[PDB]
């Protein structure tokens, strides 16, 4: 499964729709909760200077706990041209939590990005067996 | 006719994150500390001190430009009253990243030089160029296509002098000027993508004829200005044979820049596989 | 034409002056507590909230007008590169000034407080007027007028609503919010300063006869602006009995507003002579 968040400009929702991969998307407004497994592709959104860089509607999902349990991987979106902050809300998530730092892309992610995470994530749950 | 803004009553939450942002992120070239870069910028030699002289004078142009008419040319444009707050804000900024440069000047060259380098910026055609081509745009009457010219300038024409910053931090050179263009180039990846964001706000409000119309303005200006920039970096960047690596980062830089305006990436990974020592620069 | 900045060679050092004490000064509403203000403002009557809330959206309305519209019609007209990015900045702070009066909003009053007091200012007259007036100068194309008509906003104008915040701190309340006015004040004495040294600079560039209408249309525009604040006044005012103090201080600024553009004072002494609580809590 894919579980997936985005703001309202929609450069990770648009990657994810390009992937192909059915995904389901952390509301703007409001809690949720999943049942299978899944991977978490998520933004960074951080600042000056691990206090933050994580949507605040991404710390709602995953401070659920029957969500927090199911999350698998994580795979964060950004863009280069913020230094060290570089898709850090990956390595926020990787860090605090026993999940691995699967990719990164920026913004809508290229041509290849979209085959490197099919690939990628293809692979990673024949690992899960 | 004007209101008084409410920032209690916001049109769209995306505007109050980037004004936090850009707020929060406030900064001026007094906290870098440049003159621990004297050694550093005397073991350059007349020519590599030459192109960087000549690099800085064109990211100042672009500052000079996207601060005094660019910025502020979007705010009769903008589509809710915090978007007009936010575009005074990168207007200012803008201010500071110009000013920066004649303080990272002021700190290693000496007066001869700089009037040698701000010459030049006044001669070189290519330069020019680039300023007249979004000039013409930002005091055009039409708001999608300079919203267009103005992401091109954030995402995509600064990256051309954007390179040697980190080219010289990849030598352990300079690397306290390297702090202060990171600074910069923070906040241009905030302008790029705020002012990309509105502009597909705006285009949802038009036709469809319109829509395509604007693609192929975007595809349009943004190969005339990446013509104009392979020239201009081959003026600079020949002597010191990066033209090559340079123009591997603008292809990867229009692409970036392309998504900013909601569009797909153009150009293919090898073309824009930059030299990591460039890439692990910025990051 | 654009020519980069070059902050090293400054035909005015009075642009890097003012720069450096305006950037020097950079603050924003979050530096300030304003929630230390609750238990004072729920000693405040119905009246007398209502007040301080029409007041404050009165400012926000001529400091959304200066940062959106006011400064940035300055660029075009400024006479050197370094005066257009110190006017970048005012642009800026002036949109810091709003936003600090929505803050204050959000901590003190409620949404339907908040909406009453914006509610007001959209069909008030003597509001409304001011803003009609500075816009109809800002948006023409007489550039002399246009910096009349700033430096009687940013030097007389505003201070009919700084009237009451240092009247409640004279009287031991609201006074953190009285900080955060303060630093407003602090900078709208920067902003009339300088808008006003720049008129006179355009002054010396134009021929007697010229100088002469421009003097006959600050006292007619002085005049215009001073008739529909007393009757701003009033009708706020008169409810709590500060209207006499307040006209003072009206003249008072007037005085000010007069002298930064070079002329003399027009009120005598006997007639500005505001309540020595007031001024003291100015310092
Ligand atoms: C206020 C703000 C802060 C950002 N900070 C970072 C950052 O620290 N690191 C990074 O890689 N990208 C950063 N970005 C870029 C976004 O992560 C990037 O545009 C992302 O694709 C946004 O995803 P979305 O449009 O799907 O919501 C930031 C963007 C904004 C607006
Ligand atoms: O402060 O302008
Ligand atoms: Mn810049
Ligand atoms: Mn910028
Ligand atoms: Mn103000
Ligand atoms: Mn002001
Ligand atoms: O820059």
């Amino acid at each position: 499964s894919l579980v997936y968040f985005s703001s309202v400009s929609e450069n990770t929702h648009r990657f994810v729709q390009k992937l192909g991969i059915p995904a389901t998307r952390i509301p703007l407004h409001g809690r949720i909760e999943v049942d299978e497994p899944y991977v978490l592709i998520l933004p960074t959104y951080g600042g000056g200077r691990a206090g933050g860089y994580v949507p605040k509607q991404v710390i709602a999902f995953l401070n659920n706990d029957h969500n927090r349990a199911q999350l698998r991987g994580v795979i964060a979106a950004g863009n280069t041209n913020f230094g060290a902050e570089f898709c850090y809300a990956g390595d926020v998530v990787s860090r605090k939590c026993s999940v691995p730092y699967l990719y990164r892309f920026e913004l809508m992610g290229t041509e290849d990005d979209v085959a490197a995470v099919r690939t990628g994530l293809a692979e990673f749950w024949k690992e899960q067996t | 006719r004007v209101s008084a803004i409410n920032w209690n009553r916001l049109q769209d939450e995306k505007d109050a994150e980037v004004w936090d942002r850009l707020t929060g992120n406030f900064w001026l070239p007094e906290k870098v500390p440049v003159s621990n870069d004297i050694p550093s910028w005397g073991t350059l030699t007349a020519g590599e001190k030459q192109l960087t002289m000549r690099v800085f004078t064109g990211l100042t142009m672009l500052d000079t430009i996207q601060g005094t008419v660019g910025a502020v040319s979007l705010i009769p444009d903008a589509l809710t009253p915090h978007e007009e707050a936010v575009l005074t804000n990168i207007a200012f900024m803008e201010s500071v990243h110009a000013k920066s440069y004649s303080q990272i000047f002021s700190t290693l060259c000496s007066t001869a030089e700089i009037d040698d380098a701000f010459r030049w910026s006044e001669e070189n055609r290519n330069l020019q160029r680039k300023a007249e081509i979004v000039l013409q745009y930002y005091r055009g009457d039409e708001p999608l296509k300079r919203k267009v010219a103005s992401t091109l300038l954030e995402s995509f024409l600064f990256y051309s002098g954007f390179y040697l910053p980190m080219y010289w931090s990849s030598r352990a050179k300079l690397t306290n000027t390297a702090d202060m263009i990171r600074l910069i180039i923070r906040d241009e990846a905030v302008h790029g993508y705020y002012i990309g964001y509105k502009f597909q706000r705006g285009l949802a409000l038009v036709d469809d004829v319109t829509r395509a119309e604007l693609k192929d303005y975007t595809y349009e200006l943004l190969f005339e200005l990446y013509d104009n920039e392979v020239e201009y970096t081959q003026d600079l960047y020949d002597e010191v044979g990066l033209t090559e690596d340079v123009k591997k980062f603008l292809r990867y830089n229009a692409n970036k820049a392309l998504m900013n305006l909601g569009y797909e990436a153009l150009f293919p990974r090898d073309e824009t596989d930059v030299n990591p020592a460039i890439l692990s620069a910025l990051s």
